[PDB]
Order: structure tokens, then C-alpha cells, then sequence
């Protein structure tokens, strides 16, 4: 079975130290190995201060968010 | 280059004081009449020019009569440009004495007051980069320095002369 975010579905970032923290980005892929402890790897349409808007989340640190209930304006 | 930029610009505006100084000197030298002959030393430059006091009294204090009380005459766009050029020049100490990484902090809280009311710019708001904010910081300092003794030198030189 699949576990975690459903790829290209829009979660918000739990992560409170990350550049997106509390945003919203798509799910790329998630890694459905159990001893990956960052599979989620979401894409986001900022980038960081890095010049990077790609990175891996753990399971428990991104919110899954419904086609209609999140805010489209940011 | 860039810290030599200000060491040209020292080095600039000491030859140009020197320059500025002599010319006055030698003007009123050559105002002592047609009898006066002996200049004994008088040549302000000449007798002045030999302390750092004697530099700040009698050139910089003492020209800038001239450029300061300008303001209802001709001059005073020269005046109002003094005033500018000081302005820039303490702008370019603001760039040049503080660093690119305060400023990426303010510019957060102020992004998130922005996203507060749903505002969002997507070029997203980045500080002036380090090469940047010194690029920008020299700008202003030689545009400062520059212009204070343009306006100065003009109007001295206008109004005496
Ligand atoms: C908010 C911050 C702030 C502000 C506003 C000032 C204000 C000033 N500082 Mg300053 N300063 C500050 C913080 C600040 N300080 C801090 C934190 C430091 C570090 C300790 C300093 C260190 C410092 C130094 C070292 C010096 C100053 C100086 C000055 C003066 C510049 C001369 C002047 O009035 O030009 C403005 C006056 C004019 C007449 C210009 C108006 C006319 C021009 C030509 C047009 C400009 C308008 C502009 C273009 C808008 C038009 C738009 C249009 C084109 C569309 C002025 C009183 C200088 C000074 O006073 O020397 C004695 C100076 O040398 N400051
Ligand atoms: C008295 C106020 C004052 C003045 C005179 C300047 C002047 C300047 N700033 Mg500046 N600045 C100011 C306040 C001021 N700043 C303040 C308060 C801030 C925020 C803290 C900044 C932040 C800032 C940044 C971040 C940068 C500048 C830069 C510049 C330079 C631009 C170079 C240029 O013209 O490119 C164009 C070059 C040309 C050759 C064009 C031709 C010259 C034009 C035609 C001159 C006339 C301008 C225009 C027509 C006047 C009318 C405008 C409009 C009303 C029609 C110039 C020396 C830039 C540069 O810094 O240096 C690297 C830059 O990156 N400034
Ligand atoms: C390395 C780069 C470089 C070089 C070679 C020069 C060269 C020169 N600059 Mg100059 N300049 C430079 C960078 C340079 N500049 C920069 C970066 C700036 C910006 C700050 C300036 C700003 C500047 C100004 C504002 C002025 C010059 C002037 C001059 C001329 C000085 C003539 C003079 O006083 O004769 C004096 C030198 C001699 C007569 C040569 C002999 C001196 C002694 C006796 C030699 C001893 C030899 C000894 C036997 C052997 C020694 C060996 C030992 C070293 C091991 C000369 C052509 C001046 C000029 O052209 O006025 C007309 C001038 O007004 N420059
Ligand atoms: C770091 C410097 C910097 C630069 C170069 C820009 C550049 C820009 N911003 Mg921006 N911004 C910044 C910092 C910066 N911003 C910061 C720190 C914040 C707060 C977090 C914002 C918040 C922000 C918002 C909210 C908006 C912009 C907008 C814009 C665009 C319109 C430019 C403008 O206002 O023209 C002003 C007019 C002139 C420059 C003409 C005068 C010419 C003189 C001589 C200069 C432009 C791409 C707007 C945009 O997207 O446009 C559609 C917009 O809505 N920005
Ligand atoms: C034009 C000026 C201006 C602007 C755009 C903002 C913008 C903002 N203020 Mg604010 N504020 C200002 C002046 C301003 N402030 C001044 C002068 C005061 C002193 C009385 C305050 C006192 C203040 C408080 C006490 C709070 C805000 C809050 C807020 C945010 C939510 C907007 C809100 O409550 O809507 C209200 C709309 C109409 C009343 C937003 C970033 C709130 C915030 O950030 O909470 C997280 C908040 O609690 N402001
Ligand atoms: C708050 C005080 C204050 C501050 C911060 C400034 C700031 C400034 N003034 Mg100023 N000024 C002020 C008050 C102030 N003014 C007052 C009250 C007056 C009287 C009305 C003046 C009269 C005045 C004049 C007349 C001139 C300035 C200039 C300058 C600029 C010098 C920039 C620089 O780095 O020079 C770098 C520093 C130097 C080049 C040193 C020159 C000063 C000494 C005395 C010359 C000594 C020469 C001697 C041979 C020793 C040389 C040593 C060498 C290694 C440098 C800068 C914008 C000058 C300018 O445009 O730039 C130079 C200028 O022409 N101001
Ligand atoms: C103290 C330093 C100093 C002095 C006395 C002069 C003296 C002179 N320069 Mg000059 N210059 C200098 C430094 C200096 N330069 C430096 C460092 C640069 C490099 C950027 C230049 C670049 C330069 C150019 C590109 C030109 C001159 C020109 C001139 C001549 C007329 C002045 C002028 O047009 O100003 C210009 C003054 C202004 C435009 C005033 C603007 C004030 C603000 C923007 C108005 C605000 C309105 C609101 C005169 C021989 C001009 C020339 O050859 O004669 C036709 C000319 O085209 N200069
Ligand atoms: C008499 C007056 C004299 C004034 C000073 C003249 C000499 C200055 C010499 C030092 C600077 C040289 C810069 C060359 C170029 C250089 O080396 O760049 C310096 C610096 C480089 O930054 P970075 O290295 O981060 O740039 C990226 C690259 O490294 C790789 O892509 O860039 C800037 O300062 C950005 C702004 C430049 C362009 C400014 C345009 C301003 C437009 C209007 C701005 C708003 C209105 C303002 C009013
Ligand atoms: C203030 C500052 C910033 C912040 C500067 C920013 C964000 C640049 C944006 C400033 C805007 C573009 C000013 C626009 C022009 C002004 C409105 C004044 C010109 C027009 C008036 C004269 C009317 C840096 O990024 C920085 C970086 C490294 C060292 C020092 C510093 C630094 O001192």
C-alpha cells in the first residue's frame, strides 16, 4: 500500500525551520522505503536562499491538503 | 578595486584641495594691488597648509562660507547639492558598514507582514547581495565625497571669482 502524501497533491510544510515552513508546495514522489526518514519530496514554487525550491520531508512534517481546502492565494 | 576606488578618491581630493588651495593663494597673491611686493609669506596655502587645523580652518571652514550661504542667490542649487552629496555620502556609510544578512531578516518580517494581507510578491524580495550592498555602498561614497566638493569648489569659485 501506499504511505504518505499522494504524489502531486499540495501539502503544507510542518517543518518549522524550513524555508516553506507552513506554505504550500507539491509532492514530487514519496519514498515508500520504511527506513527512509525523509521520503516526502515536495517542490515548491519559491526557491530558498539557496536557489533550491526541491526537498525531502518526513511523513510527519507535511500536511496533506484537500483539492479545495487550502487558499489558492497563498 | 573597490577599496582602491576609495583610496583614489582620498588621493583625488587631497590633489584637488592642494590644487584649490594654491589657485585661491595664488589669486589673492596677485590681488595685492601693484604696489604691494613683498607677499612675505600671506600665500594662505603657503603659510596654512602645513597643519591639519590649518587645512580645516582656513580651506574647508573657510571656503564653505560660500556654498552655506548660498540659499536665496544663484548658488543655491550648489548649496541644496552640498546638502545632497552629504546625504549620499551617509547612505554609503549605511551600505558599507553593515551587512547583507540583517537586512535578508528585516526584509522577512517585512515579507510577512506583505503575506499578511495576502500581498505575495513572487519575485521574491532579496537583500542586496554582499558584492552588492559594497558596490552600492562605494557608489554612494564617491557620488557624496564627489558632489561635496563639486558644489563646494563651484561656488566658492563662482562667488569669488
Ligand atoms: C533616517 C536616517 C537618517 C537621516 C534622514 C539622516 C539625515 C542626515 N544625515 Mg545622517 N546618519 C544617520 C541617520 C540619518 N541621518 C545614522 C544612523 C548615521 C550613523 C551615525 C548617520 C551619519 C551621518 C554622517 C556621518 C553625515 C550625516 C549627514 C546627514 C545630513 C545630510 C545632509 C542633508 O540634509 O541632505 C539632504 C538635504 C537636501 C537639501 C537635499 C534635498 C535636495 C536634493 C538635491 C534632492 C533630493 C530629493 C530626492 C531626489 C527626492 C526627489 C524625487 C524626485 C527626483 C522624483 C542629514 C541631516 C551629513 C551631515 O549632516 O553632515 C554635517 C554627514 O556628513 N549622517
Ligand atoms: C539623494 C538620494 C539619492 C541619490 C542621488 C541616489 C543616487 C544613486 N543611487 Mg541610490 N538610494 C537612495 C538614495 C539616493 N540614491 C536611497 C534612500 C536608497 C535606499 C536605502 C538607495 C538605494 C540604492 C540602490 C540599492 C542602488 C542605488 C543606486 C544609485 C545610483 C544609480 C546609478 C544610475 O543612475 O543608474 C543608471 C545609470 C545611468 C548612466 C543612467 C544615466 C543617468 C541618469 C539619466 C541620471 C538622472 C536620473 C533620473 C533621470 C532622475 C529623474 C528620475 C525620474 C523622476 C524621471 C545613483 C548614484 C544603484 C547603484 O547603486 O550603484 C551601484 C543601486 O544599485 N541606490
Ligand atoms: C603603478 C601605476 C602608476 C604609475 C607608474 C604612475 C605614474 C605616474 N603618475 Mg600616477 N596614479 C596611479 C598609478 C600610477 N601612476 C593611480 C592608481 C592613481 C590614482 C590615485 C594615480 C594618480 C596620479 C595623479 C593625481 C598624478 C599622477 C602622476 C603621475 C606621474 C608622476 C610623475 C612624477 O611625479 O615624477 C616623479 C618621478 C620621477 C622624476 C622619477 C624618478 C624618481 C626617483 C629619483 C627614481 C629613483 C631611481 C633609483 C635610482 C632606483 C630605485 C630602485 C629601487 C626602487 C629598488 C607618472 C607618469 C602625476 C602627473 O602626471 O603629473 C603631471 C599626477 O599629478 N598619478
Ligand atoms: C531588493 C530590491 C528590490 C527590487 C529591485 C524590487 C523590484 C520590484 N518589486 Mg519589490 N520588494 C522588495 C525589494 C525589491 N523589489 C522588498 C524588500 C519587498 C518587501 C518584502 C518588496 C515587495 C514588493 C511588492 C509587494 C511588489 C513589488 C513589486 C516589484 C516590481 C515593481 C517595481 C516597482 O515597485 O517600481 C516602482 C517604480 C519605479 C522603480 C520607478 C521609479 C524610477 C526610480 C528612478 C527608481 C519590481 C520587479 C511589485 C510588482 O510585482 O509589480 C507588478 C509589487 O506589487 N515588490
Ligand atoms: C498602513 C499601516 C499599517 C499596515 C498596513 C499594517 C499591517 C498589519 N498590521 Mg498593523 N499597525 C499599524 C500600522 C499598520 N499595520 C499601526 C500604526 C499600529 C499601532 C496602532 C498597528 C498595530 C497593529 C497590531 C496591534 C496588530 C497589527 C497587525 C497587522 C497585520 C494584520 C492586519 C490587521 O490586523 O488588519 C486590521 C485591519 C483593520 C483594522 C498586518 C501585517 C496584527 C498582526 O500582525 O497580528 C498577527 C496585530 O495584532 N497592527
Ligand atoms: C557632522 C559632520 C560632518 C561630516 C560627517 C561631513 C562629511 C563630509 N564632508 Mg563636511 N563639513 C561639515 C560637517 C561634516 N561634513 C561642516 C560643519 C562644514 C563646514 C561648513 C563642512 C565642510 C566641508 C567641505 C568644505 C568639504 C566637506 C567634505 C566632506 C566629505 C568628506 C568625505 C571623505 O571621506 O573625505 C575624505 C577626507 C579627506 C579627503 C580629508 C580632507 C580634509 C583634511 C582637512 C585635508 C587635509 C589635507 C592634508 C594635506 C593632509 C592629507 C592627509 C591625507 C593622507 C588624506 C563628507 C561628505 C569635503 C568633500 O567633498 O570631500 C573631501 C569638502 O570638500 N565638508
Ligand atoms: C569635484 C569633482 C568634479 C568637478 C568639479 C567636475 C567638473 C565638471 N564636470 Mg565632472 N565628473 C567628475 C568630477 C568632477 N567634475 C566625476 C568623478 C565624474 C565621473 C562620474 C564626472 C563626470 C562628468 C560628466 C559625464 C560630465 C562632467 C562635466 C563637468 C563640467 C560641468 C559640470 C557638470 O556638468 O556637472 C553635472 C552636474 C549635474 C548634472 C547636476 C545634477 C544635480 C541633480 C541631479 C539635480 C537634482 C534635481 C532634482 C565640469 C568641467 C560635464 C561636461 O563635460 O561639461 C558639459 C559632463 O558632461 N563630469
Ligand atoms: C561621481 C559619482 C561616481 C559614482 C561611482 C562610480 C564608480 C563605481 C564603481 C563601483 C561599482 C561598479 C559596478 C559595476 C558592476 C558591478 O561590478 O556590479 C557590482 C555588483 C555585483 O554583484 P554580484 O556579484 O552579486 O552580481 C552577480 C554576479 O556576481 C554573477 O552573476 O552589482 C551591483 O552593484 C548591482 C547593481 C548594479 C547596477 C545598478 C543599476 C542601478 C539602477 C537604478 C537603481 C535604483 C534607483 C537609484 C536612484
Ligand atoms: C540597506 C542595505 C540593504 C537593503 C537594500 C535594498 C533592499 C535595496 C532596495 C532599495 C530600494 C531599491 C531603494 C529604491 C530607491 C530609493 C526609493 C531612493 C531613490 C529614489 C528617491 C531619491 C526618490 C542591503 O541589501 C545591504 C547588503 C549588504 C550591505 C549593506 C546593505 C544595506 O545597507
Amino acid at each position: 500500500a501506499w504511505v504518505g502524501p499522494k504524489k502531486g497533491s499540495q501539502v503544507r510544510i510542518l517543518r518549522p525551520e524550513s524555508y516553506w515552513f507552513q506554505q504550500r508546495g507539491t509532492v514530487v514522489n514519496v519514498n515508500q522505503k520504511t527506513n527512509i526518514k525523509y521520503p516526502v519530496t515536495v517542490k515548491f514554487d519559491f526557491v530558498n536562499y539557496a536557489n533550491v525550491n526541491t526537498n525531502g520531508f518526513a511523513l510527519w512534517e507535511v500536511d496533506e491538503l484537500k483539492e479545495g481546502e487550502y487558499d489558492p492565494d497563498l | 578595486v573597490f577599496l582602491g576606488l576609495f583610496w583614489m578618491y582620498n588621493s583625488i581630493s587631497v590633489v584637488i584641495f592642494h590644487f584649490f588651495w594654491e589657485y585661491q593663494s595664488n589669486l589673492a597673491s596677485i590681488k595685492a594691488s601693484a604696489g604691494g611686493s613683498i607677499r612675505a609669506l600671506a600665500s594662505d596655502f603657503e603659510l596654512n597648509s602645513i597643519n591639519t587645523n590649518g587645512w580645516l580652518r582656513n580651506f574647508l571652514w573657510s571656503g564653505a562660507a560660500q556654498v552655506i550661504q548660498s540659499y536665496g542667490s544663484p548658488l543655491a542649487a550648489y548649496g541644496l547639492t552640498f546638502l545632497a552629496s552629504h546625504f549620499v555620502w551617509a547612505l554609503s556609510l549605511m551600505f558599507l558598514f553593515s551587512g547583507r544578512g540583517y537586512w535578508q531578516e528585516l526584509i522577512e518580517s517585512v515579507l510577512w507582514a506583505h503575506h499578511k494581507l495576502y500581498v505575495v510578491p513572487h519575485i521574491q524580495p532579496r537583500a542586496l547581495s554582499i558584492t552588492s550592498g559594497r558596490a552600492v555602498g562605494l557608489t554612494h561614497y564617491l557620488l557624496g565625497g564627489i558632489g561635496t566638493t563639486w558644489s563646494f569648489f563651484l561656488a566658492r569659485i563662482v562667488a569669488t571669482a
